[PDB]
Formats: C-alpha cells, structure tokens, sequence
C-alpha cells in the first residue's frame, strides 16, 4: 500500500488527508498532493547513486485529521519496534522507530506534536506550518521548516497595498486560531505603515455542505451588510478554504461586486474554491503563496490505523489538470524537507560518495547534523536560519479563469532576505478600463487647504481652507494653518504669503 | 527534613498529582542540545502548600465513612518545575502499565490499564494545555485548579479535562452585565500582550459584539517595561484612549502591564477613567501603591468567594514539626525539599494563610475525584460493587452528572467541565486615609447589584454612550473596531440630507436655499 515503505531508516510523514476516528471525514486534494510530493522524493532519493549508496531510505506514513489524531501517530514512531516505549531520565542511546519527522500541515498540530518530541530531540521538519511562535528554540528544540513564516506574508502583504496605495482595508478572519493570530499580527504591521483597517469581523465557522441556520445566516447577512455600506473596497481574509463556500454565496446573493480580495496562503491557491465559476464577477483575487519550482518528472508519478484511503485517487484525478497547469508550489517543501533529510543523514553516516558504513542512528545527532547543511536542490539553495527557516521566496498571484493556461498566474514576487516585493507585472483589473482601483477614507486636499482629522483613524480628514492671512506651510504642519508676516498677507486658497498691507 | 518521602502512599486507588514543586536554575533556560534530565532544584513553598492540601484532602477521606467505605485512597505526586520537558515526563509515568517502567502504543485505547486514576492537574494553563491534550487521548480524568483559559472549555478536544475554578468567561460575563446594567455602551478593551490578555480580549469582544456592546478600540499593552519602544506603544494606546472620547475602560491585564500604565498615568496625569479590572490585577497591592491614585478615576471588578478552611494552617504547621524531627524518616519525590527548615516558610507565606482559593481549589478536585469513584462503585453506607478494578474512562462518564461537597459548598461539573461558583462585585474605596476593597454586589449568573454603596468620583453615574440610530435630520458616520456604532452630524444650512440612510450631507443647488438641519432644498 501507499503508506508504508520499508527500508534501513525510516521517515515518519505526517500529512492531513481528510478535513474537518478519521476516515468518515471528506478527503482534501492538497494533503494527498503533498503525501505524494514525500512519496516521489524519497523514489529519487532511492533511484540515486549519489545521496545515500547502497543505504535504503524507507518511509512511514499516518493521517492527522487536523486537531484529531495527533497522539496516537506520535506514540507509534517513538516505539522501540515492540510497540513498547521506555521511560528514562537520559535517552542519549534510545533507537526509535523513525530517525525524522516530516510534520504536520498546520502550527496547532505542529506545536503539538513538538511538545512532545521535544522530550526525545527526535527532529521535525514541517512544510507549511507558517506561525512565528515556532522560531521559539527554547520552545522547539527540534523544529525546523522548508517555509517562510507568517511575518514574511503579511510584509508581502503591507507591501503590495503600499505600492497601489490602498489605505483603507477590511480585514476578516476566521473564529479559530488561526485567524485570531494573523489579524492581530497584520493590525501590527498595518498600523506603523500608514495603512488604516476600516473593520474586522469573525466569520462563523460553517461546514461547506451543512445546512445553514438562520442564526449563522443573519450574522453573514450583518457581515456582508457592512461590507456594503463601507468605503473599503480591498478585503483580506485570513480563514480556511472550508467556511468560504457559504460567504462567498452571501456575498453573491447580495449583489456584492467590486473589491480586491486579498487571499492569504490558506486559501490562495485552493483548486476547489477556485472553480467556483460565480466568482468571477466579484471582483479581483490576489493571493500570497510560496514560489513556484518545476520539479521534474513528479506530474508524471502523480498520475496500524489511519493509514489507508480509498477515496484518495479517485477524488485527485479529477483535478489532474489543475493540479498540472499549476506551478507545484507547495509540493516543493516537502520535497526539500525530504532531501534535507537525506543530505543530513549522508553526512552523519561520515558517507564518502562510494559506500556508507551502516551504524545505528540517534536521532538527536541527525538534528545536529540538519542544522549544518547547505546545498542545491534544484537552482535554490536551502539551508536553515538560526531560527530554523528556509529562505524560499514568496509570490503574488492573481486567479486565472481561462481553464486551458495556468490558473495562478505569478504577479509579483517576494525575497525573504531582503524582505522586498518585486519585479510586479500587469494585473488585470475588474474595473471599466483597466485602472488600478484604490481605497482611500478621504481625497487629497488642495493647495491652501489644510488637514484636520475625523477621528481615531490617522488616514480620515476633511479638508479646511486657511482663511485669508493665513498661509499652510505643508513641510512643517499640514493640519495647522500658520498666520503671516506683517507685512504680507494671503488669499483664501494659497500656499504662501505675498506683500501687502 | 522527612518531607520527599511523604509525598506518595499505597492506596486500592491511586490519585496522581502535577504541582508546582520548584523550577529550574533559571540559568538553565537555553536551548537543548542532548536529551539529558534537566535540574529542578529552586524549590518553591506555593507548590509545597497545594501538595499539603491534597494530602490533607485525602486523609480525610480516609478518616471517614462518608465516601469509599472500608477501601484505601492513595496518592503519587509529581513536580511540573513549570518545565514542559518535566511535565511530560512525569505525565508519562502515570500513564505508564502497572508496576512498569514502559507505556504501549495501540489503535483504540480504551482497553488499557494505566498506574492511576486520576490526575489532579498542573498549575499554568500553558501546561494545562500541554497535558490536557496529552490525557484525553487515554480519557484520563484531569481536575485542574487554578487553569481558566477558555480554550479548555472545549470538549471536542479536551473531552475528560475537568476544573474546580471558573474559566474567564464568567467573570468577563459579569463584565458585560455591569456594563449593560449601567449603560456603558462605548468602551475601550486592554489586555497585557501575554497569551492571558490574548485570550480575555478575544472572548471580551466577542460576548460584547453579541451583546450589542461596542469596543472603541482593541489595544495589547506591554506585559513589561523595558525600552523606549514598548513605552511609546503604550503612551500611544493612552491617547488613542483620549482620541476615542471613550469613559470606561476594561482593562483584562496581568499585574505588571496595568503597573506601569498606571506609573505612566500618574506621571503625566491623563484624565479620570473607570477601570474594569481582571481579577488578577484587582487582587494585590501593587498598583494601588503608586502615589494618589485618586487621580486615576474609580477601578472596579468582580472578586471569586472561596470558602474558608482554617484547619489547613495547623495540619501544615504540624507536619512540619513532624518532618522536622529526625526519627520522623522512619515514616525521593522532590529536589530539595527536604533542605526547607521551618524559617523559610514561617518567615513568610505561612503568615497570610488568593493563594487561600487555589488551596480550596485543590481539595475540592479531591474531593470530586472521590466522589466520581464512589459513584462509579455504586457503594452503600456499608458496602461497594468492588468485584471489579475501575478504568480512567469509566470514572469520566459519571463525572459529567455528579454533585460533590466541598466541605460547606456543594459543587457540580456542567456540560463542559467547569464548576458554577459565584463571585463578589468590589470597588476601591478612596475616602478612607488608605484605598480599601468594599463590596457592593454578588455575580451569581445574574447581576444582584447594591446602588447605593456606589461612590462615584463626580458624585453622580458617568456615561460612555454612542448613538445606534440618527435622526431625520443628521447624517451617520460609523465608528469601532466592528463599525458597531455611528454619531450624528447636524447637515448644515444651504445642504439637506438627500435620504435617511445616506452618508453624505447634501450641498443644495446654487440657485437655492435650505434651513439648517434641512431635509430639502427650496427656491
Ligand atoms: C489552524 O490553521 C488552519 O486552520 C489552516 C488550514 C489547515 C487546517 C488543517 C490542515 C491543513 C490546513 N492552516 C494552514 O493553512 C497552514 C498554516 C498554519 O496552520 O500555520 N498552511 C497550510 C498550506 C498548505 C495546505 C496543506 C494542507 C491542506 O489541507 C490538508 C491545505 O488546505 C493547505
């Protein structure tokens, strides 16, 4: 079967198969892309002659129905073999049955599963775990990641509304952790850059194909009642791809149209949402995800408990197509984790490029040795931070709906070190003539016409004209209107004084 | 002293214990490198005086006949070091198979013996979560004093936790019912930047959002004071307190953050507000030691009524004496311990005996535990369904329907493992030469509130309103973090307001003429 593959050392994968005991649940295309990322990388691995000679790398696989089902996978790789797992003061010479861990999909199960292998220093490397709270080493010893975290997708974000210059956003977030966490950290980042948040909402948490009650439909109803009324016409959401399927209805249902869509990494790139055709005529979608990396050759092999799926193939090939045309974003992470693995444990086998000696590995030495590595994979180089992040870049890309060219086309593009949005290209717009539409709470005064605010947002004020004898020197104060020189005086609406009596 | 070895006891049941028992050398707090055992050393007396009131709990039990007639209750304690690499070591030994060294992995778990029957639960909500999540996939029952966060409230993923202290939506509950009882519609929410004032902002705003009150604004303050950065972002969360006009202030901050609010306050005088405060805060003396306070406008909050248990100070004060004498050892659990002679303490906490609720916390959870075993045996006055040995799970499903008597009170788990308990309603009285704590109302799940023991500082209510409707003649403008409210703007003469729910007062044409407040626009 698919889950398991025997070898010399074996590699723990834990990936989230199912949304939402954990077969019932429905299966998420994305999770089974990603298993078969792992699957493919550990072929090549096995295929080649150079990494790893003469030494089999095996594999071990187990569904985390998201928060569900995080104990049991745990406790199966940190076995003795006999299912049976000491409890010692000292594990310096203990021998599990997986040298690594490929680890969860999200930071609740990321953060879960390293409190607990934090105990044995056994290392875990997750691929789109994006929380900054993991940079915490005292917190997670054994944590590393082949992903840029949630402060890098927010800068990309601030960034892009710089460049447009969309001061006045809405902000919508989901009723978990998740959203809780990136729109407090985006009120943040918003703040000192002179961008102003309108308003932020909770959406409910709806399962896609529940039948909705009027409870939660009255409260979509007041949310998008106030998207409606309000100036701000650029929207960022931080939720799950699941509970979109009903707002996006009652965004249709009320005739909504004309705003940006600002997708963050958990829905930016979902296939499923993204054939929802109504969309289109809601406005435009820009989303924040890791770059694109062609791997060679994987579209090609894409084609005890909680280690089975029988629904999986015939769910993926489906969106076969999709899934092609697309860039192979996040599959890239998996795939680097795995040949990070495989470079760490060729160096601490001492292997020379002939043969490796065979020697029982601990696993803490294997985390000593991850550390240190530096290589090229493809064309990026991937080596690890002192705070245990990979520098891949990030991208902007805007949703296509021609169904025969990709449908995320790339827009703009982001480096992590020198933490820049760059190289931005044409979007096209939903508006008349292609112009680039914008949010602002007030329109630029003129000249001789100073600023007084409206309230707590620094980004509202009305426009006053100083009156005659005053002048507004704009490079000291553009909210005070200074009085001029006795020997000068000014018009209702100028700038500076002339000489008059 | 002989006081390690006290800490464990045979018993037919054994009830397993997480305290706060010391921590480590805090030079000790850097990154491993190699999974060596990690020193525990720094005792502490809290975690000493809550592993006293268990052993008094269960002694008790003993003693009587009320509960588990004719059979043994016993114990085994562990440290936590508020260490989560200890933790889980200690966590895993009670889970560990009887009378072994080692814990199994299997599929569906409920077909296994573990070393215990319960545990009563660590002291920090961090480690509450931690182990919570860790127990309920053996659905061990966890009864823990003293962790509130709400997130444990969940059943769905910590379906066997269980605790003998109310979470923070009931005291933010009493907030919002004050709140409402006094017309305080606008307001501003703080909380200390730590997870705890993460959590009470987060269901603060969300109770007030469904309760039709509405947040100014939603500010994190610094947890501590340490550069001119942090001072800068509080000192601009202070004038956007004054920008947003807001009166009433609910302040859901650990001690340190509201401690230096209040220096700052002080130091620059700001304006008289009201301060709703956690409990946490409205508990110690810090704050209230700044120099006249009266500046700072009345602090209010909501104060938890423990029951008393007087016989706790002579039970320690005796076993101390008794682990003070050498012969006692005829009578290993804990680093250093045994090295705490009596000045330590009697030098100290031993004088006061909020400290007082976790001790009564702790021996209620017992005494629950207890009474969840004695159900489950089905025992008579004089006899128990003992023909079989009980498992954690079984213990979990009579748990969720029980009532236990905590030695005056009578206490009940709800749907979600939390016990209903009542708090009291307290202002800080400034007439007196000194600040005192006065009571002036009882949060009961209903606001039974005393008018007339409210001093106002102006003599007289204040208000925090913002308008939910505007006239015919004024146009809307929103406001709040949720564009919960709006204000009025009077449309000036020669413009007209164009329909009632607009948001753009209307200049009339050149040619014409309107009143002020005008609703049209005339030759
Ligand atoms: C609490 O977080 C969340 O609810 C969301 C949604 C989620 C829940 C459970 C399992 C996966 C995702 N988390 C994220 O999107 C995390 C960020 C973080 O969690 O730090 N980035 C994953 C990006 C690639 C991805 C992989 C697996 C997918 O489905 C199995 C999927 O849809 C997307």
């Amino acid at each position: 079967s698919d889950f398991y593959l025997p070898g010399d050392y074996l590699l723990g994968g834990l990936f989230s198969l199912h949304a939402n005991m954990c077969k019932e649940y429905e299966v998420k295309v994305i999770g089974y892309n990603l298993m078969q990322a792992m699957r493919f990388a550990v072929e090549e691995i096995n295929n080649d002659s150079s990494l790893l000679p003469g030494v089999l790398l095996g594999y071990e696989i187990v569904d985390v129905c998201y928060i569900s089902n995080n104990v049991q996978p745990v406790l199966y790789f940190l076995a003795h073999e006999d299912n049976l797992l000491p409890i010692q003061e000292d594990y310096s010479n203990y021998s599990s049955r997986v040298v690594a861990v490929i680890g969860p999909d999200n930071s609740e199960s990321v953060m879960t599963v390293a409190n607990f292998l934090s105990l044995f220093l056994l290392p875990q490397i997750t691929y789109s775990a994006i929380s900054d709270e993991l940079r915490d080493k005292v917190r997670f010893p054994a944590l590393l990641r082949t992903t840029p975290s949630a402060d890098h997708h927010i800068e990309a974000m601030v960034q892009l509304m710089l460049h447009f210059r969309w001061n006045w956003i809405i902000v919508l977030v989901s009723n978990d952790t998740y959203g809780r966490d990136n729109g407090q950290l985006l009120g943040e980042r918003v703040a000192r850059r002179g961008i102003c948040i309108a308003f932020q909402e909770t959406l409910p948490t709806l399962q896609p194909n529940q039948n909705m009650t009027s409870e939660e439909r009255q409260r979509l109803v007041t949310i998008v009642d106030k998207l409606q009324q309000s100036t701000a016409r650029v929207v960022v959401v931080f939720s799950p791809d699941l509970t979109l399927y009903h707002f996006f209805n009652e965004v249709l249902r009320q005739n909504f149209t004309g705003a940006v869509w600002i997708a963050s990494e958990s829905w930016a790139i979902d296939p499923v949402l993204h054939n929802l055709t109504e969309l289109r005529h809601l406005g435009t979608f820009l989303g924040i995800t890791i770059q694109s990396v062609p791997i060679p050759g994987f579209s090609e092999f894409r084609e005890t408990c909680n280690q089975e799926c029988d629904n999986c193939l015939n769910a993926t090939l489906s969106f076969n197509t999709i899934l092609r045309l697309s860039g192979e974003r996040v599959v890239y992470s998996v795939y680097s984790a795995v040949y990070a693995v495989a470079h760490a444990l060729h160096s601490l086998l001492g292997c020379d490029k002939s043969t490796c000696t065979k020697r029982v590995v601990y696993p803490w030495q294997l985390l000593e040795e991850i550390w240190k590595v530096n290589f090229t994979l493809l064309d990026h180089q991937i080596f690890f931070d002192p705070q245990g992040d990979v520098a891949l870049h990030l991208e902007i890309v805007q949703w296509q709906w021609d169904r025969s060219q990709n449908p995320f086309q790339s827009v703009a593009s982001y480096y992590p070190l020198q933490r820049q949005l760059k190289n931005i290209q044409d979007i096209s717009w939903h508006t008349i003539n292609n112009t680039i539409p914008m949010s602002m709470c007030s329109k630029r005064c003129q000249s001789g016409q100073k600023k007084k605010p409206v309230g707590i947002h620094v980004c509202c004020f009305e426009c006053i004209d100083c009156l005659p004898g005053t002048f507004l020197n704009h490079t000291e104060d553009e909210y005070e209107c200074q009085a001029c020189p006795n020997n000068e005086w000014s018009y209702q609406s100028e700038t500076s004084c002339f000489k008059r009596q | 002293l002989c006081l390690s070895q006290q800490f464990k006891a045979q018993g037919d049941y054994i009830l397993g214990g997480l305290f706060p028992l010391g921590s480590t050398e805090e030079a000790t707090l850097n990154q491993r490198t190699q999974p060596n055992s990690i020193p525990c050393n720094r005792f502490s007396p809290l975690g000493l005086f809550l592993a006293m009131a268990m052993k008094m709990a269960v002694e008790e039990i003993n003693n009587g006949s009320a509960l588990l007639p004719g059979l043994r209750l016993g114990y085994d304690l562990f440290d936590t070091c508020s260490e989560p690499v200890v933790t889980m070591k200690s966590s895993l030994m009670f889970l560990a198979k009887v009378g072994s060294q080692s814990i199994a992995a299997y599929c569906n778990y409920t077909q296994y013996q573990p070393r215990v029957l319960a545990v009563i639960g660590p002291h920090s909500s961090e480690l509450a979560l931690i182990t919570g999540k860790f127990f309920s996939f053996f659905l061990m029952p966890q009864v823990s004093y003293s962790a509130s966060m709400d997130r444990l409230s969940d059943r769905e993923t910590f379906p066997s936790f269980f605790r003998t202290v109310p979470s923070d939506r009931v005291q933010l509950q009493a907030v919002v019912t004050l709140l409402q009882n006094f017309s305080w519609n606008w307001v501003a929410a703080l909380g200390s930047d730590d997870d705890y004032g993460r959590e009470g902002l987060s269901i603060f705003s969300s109770l007030a959002n469904a309760r039709g009150i509405c947040i100014a604004h939603e500010g994190l303050v610094p947890q501590h004071d340490t550069s001119g950065q942090q001072l800068g972002k509080v000192l601009d969360v202070l004038r956007q307190v004054n920008q947003s006009k807001v009166q009433v202030v609910v302040l859901f901050a650990s001690a340190r953050a509201v401690y230096s609010l209040f220096s700052y306050s002080i130091h620059h005088g700001l304006s008289p507000k009201v301060w709703v405060a956690s409990e946490s805060w409205l508990t110690s003396d810090l704050v209230m030691t700044l120099p006249n306070i009266a500046r700072v406008g009345t602090v209010l909050g909501f104060l938890q009524r423990g029951a008393l248990l007087p016989e706790f100070s002579h039970y320690v004060e005796t076993h101390l004496a008794l682990a003070a004498d050498p012969a006692f050892c005829a009578s290993q659990r804990c680093p250093r311990c045994d090295d705490i002679m009596l000045q330590n303490l009697s030098s100290g906490l031993l004088q006061n005996l909020q400290l007082h609720h976790q001790i009564f916390a702790t021996y209620a959870a017992v005494y629950s535990v207890a009474q969840a075993l004695h159900n489950t045996l089905q025992c008579n006055v004089s006899h128990c369904h003992v023909s079989e040995h009980v498992l954690p799970w079984q213990l979990l499903e009579n748990m969720y329907n029980m009532s236990f008597h905590a030695r005056d009170l009578t206490l009940q788990f709800d749907a979600e493992g939390n016990v209903d308990m009542e708090y009291d309603l307290k202002m800080w009285v400034w007439q007196s030469p000194t600040p005192v704590l006065h009571t002036v109302g009882t949060f009961n799940g209903t606001l039974q509130l005393q008018q007339s023991k409210m001093y106002w500082p102006g003599n007289q209510v204040p208000v925090s309103q913002c308008s939910r409707q505007c006239k015919d003649g004024q146009v809307r403008r929103v406001k709040g973090f949720h564009s919960c409210c709006y204000d009025c703007v009077d449309c000036k003469a020669g413009s007209y307001r164009k329909h009632p729910d607009d948001f753009t007062c209307t200049p009339c044409n050149q040619d014409q003429w309107s009143p002020e407040k005008s609703t049209a626009c005339l030759p």
